[PDB]
């Protein structure tokens, strides 16, 4: 079964890098897609971006292109996220999830997309 | 990345005759049409052979050398490791098969409690990988690698004997149709020699290594494999060679 | 863009009584494979996100039988046969099939 740690909350001045940590275990990196979900308080969650497991690799949406990075350190089986230029609104807690990138045996598998083990969520707030 | 495993129960353990097989050719000389006697390291003929149906893969003891067989389909089997201790005190001799090449290689092991080869989905290269990350922590001080073609392939009984002797670790295989699961067959068959190895190591247990993959609905889920062992005893047999150079027949001489 | 509308925004249940939660989809959720990668995901004050129920009627592995998925094509219903203390919060109703991943509005459920 598949366990997801996080990093610390970070509060910044804005206008500079983020760097949110989700280091998995059971399971390693690889053979993880691996997402990443904003929610905002009082506002329901919104997928910000995640992997692809066939015809690419990585996904994004349509209002966070230009901000958001997503790289994975297979090492230390741990996936990062990075966004630059922080507005005020931007201030959320920063969900982790993760799925099984196929389901089956090596014999007949298939491909799975999905939103399945979800981490707790680092608190990114932008302040003063 | 070693997978403790809990509830892990002994391997299931029959007794079963060997009756003629297990026999190898003991040189690289051509023989046509001869009786030749030689006392080499044999298994004894109609001897007690274990046969071992989540379990453990036993850390067997090695003796003097050890015939293997093993009738399945489903590739479970991959390899062995070969040594003393098993961590990174002393050497040890690690065989892996995988679908293309074996790989040999002996180096100072820290090997795992379970050590089994991990079929795990790659997404990057978006394929099948195996981890030998599983059966080692570590491998370092490594003084002996070998890459050739695989022997662990095509109802087909796989046939093996591993000995160390002064310095060659030398292996020997055959591989034969078979119409019957319970028992080792009848008949006779001499097993060609596959490869002598330059190792020079001590080699006291040995641990047969089996692919588990990952289920993708503890995580590793597969089925069991069932393999033969003897253990080879100093003797003397006489073999028949025929006109093309093959022993077609043996007696032990001691029995 | 894939919107999923989610009804009714707010229920009161009692224990014991169930109760059904529709999920609506402006587009059709059929992939190429066949399978149609619908998820129901349970959150709890304090607690992010679990998954319940995958692929409209699949359940997770952990999750408690008194829980239940049906529908297809655009209509979708999630059922609960008993009413716990343990499911207070709010309930979610995601697709996968394409990106980019989306969610309900999500719906709050309590005691009294
Ligand atoms: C089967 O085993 C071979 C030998 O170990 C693997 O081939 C090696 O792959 C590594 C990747 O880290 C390369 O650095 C080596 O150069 C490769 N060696 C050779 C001789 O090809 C191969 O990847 C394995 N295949 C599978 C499916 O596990
Ligand atoms: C050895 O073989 C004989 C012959 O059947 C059998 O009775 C005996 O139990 C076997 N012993 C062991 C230890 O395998
Ligand atoms: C796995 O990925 C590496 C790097 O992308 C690549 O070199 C290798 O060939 C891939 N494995 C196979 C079996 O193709
Ligand atoms: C072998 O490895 C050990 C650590 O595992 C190290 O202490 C030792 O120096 C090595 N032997 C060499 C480098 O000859
Ligand atoms: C070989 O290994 C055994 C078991 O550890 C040990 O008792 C024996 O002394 C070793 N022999 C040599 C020559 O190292
Ligand atoms: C030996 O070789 C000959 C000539 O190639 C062949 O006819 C015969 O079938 C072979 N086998 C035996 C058992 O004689």
């Amino acid at each position: 079964e598949v366990q997801l740690v996080e990093s610390g909350a970070e509060v910044k001045k804005p206008g500079a890098s983020v760097k949110v940590s989700c280091k998995v275990s059971g399971y390693t990196l690889t053979e993880l897609s691996m997402h990443w979900v904003r929610q905002a308080p009082g506002k329901g969650l919104e997928w910000m971006g995640g992997f692809d497991p066939e015809d690419g690799e990585t996904m994004y949406a349509q209002k966070f292109q230009g901000r958001v990075t997503m790289t994975e350190d297979t090492s230390t089986d741990t996936a990062y996220m990075e966004l630059s230029s922080l507005r005020s609104e931007d201030t959320a807690v920063y969900y982790c999830a993760t799925s099984t990138a196929v389901a089956g045996t090596p014999d007949l598998f298939d491909y799975y997309y999905g939103m399945d083990v979800w981490g707790q969520g680092t608190t990114v707030t932008v302040s003063s | 990345q070693c997978v403790n495993f809990t509830n892990r129960t002994q391997l299931p353990s029959a007794y079963t005759n060997s009756f003629t097989r297990g026999v190898y050719y003991p040189d690289k000389v051509f023989r046509s049409s001869v009786l030749h006697s030689t006392q080499d390291l044999f298994l004894p003929f109609f001897s007690n052979v274990t046969w071992f149906h989540r379990f453990d893969n036993p850390v067997l003891p090695f003796n003097d050398g050890v015939y293997f067989a093993s009738t399945e389909k489903s590739n479970i089997i991959r390899g062995w490791i070969f040594g003393t201790t098993l961590d990174s005190k002393t050497q040890s001799l690690l065989i892996v098969n995988n679908a293309t090449n074996v790989v040999i290689k002996v180096c100072e092991f820290q090997f795992c409690n379970y050590p089994f080869l991990g079929v795990y989905y790659h997404k990057n290269n978006k394929s099948w990988m195996e981890s030998e990350f599983r059966v080692y922590s570590s491998a370092n001080n490594c003084t002996f690698e070998y890459v050739s073609q695989p022997f662990l392939m095509d109802k087909n009984l796989s046939e093996f004997v591993f000995k160390n002797i002064d310095g060659y670790f030398k292996i020997y295989s055959k591989h034969t149709p078979i119409n019957l699961v319970r028992d080792l067959p009848q008949g006779f068959s001499a097993l060609e020699p596959l490869v002598d190895l330059p190792i020079g190591i001590n080699i006291t247990r040995f641990q047969t290594l089996l692919a588990l993959h990952r289920s993708y609905l503890s995580g590793w889920t597969a089925g069991a494999a069932a393999y033969y062992v003897g253990y080879l005893q100093p003797r003397t047999f006489l073999l028949k060679y025929n006109e093309n150079g093959t022993i077609t027949d043996a007696v032990d001489c001691a029995l | 863009e894939i919107v999923m509308t989610q009804s009714p925004l707010s229920s009161p249940v009692t224990l014991g009584q169930p109760a059904s939660i529709s999920c609506r989809s402006s587009q059709s959720l059929v992939h190429s494979d066949g399978n149609t990668y619908l998820s129901w995901l349970q959150q709890r004050p304090g607690q992010p996100p679990r998954l319940l129920i995958y692929k409209i009627s699949n359940r997770f592995s952990g999750v408690p039988d008194r829980f239940s998925g049906s529908g297809a094509g655009t209509d979708f219903t999630l059922k609960i046969s008993r009413v716990e203390a343990e499911d207070v919060g709010v309930y979610y109703c995601t697709q996968a099939t394409q990106f980019p991943y989306t969610f309900g509005q999500g719906t709050k459920v309590d005691i009294k």
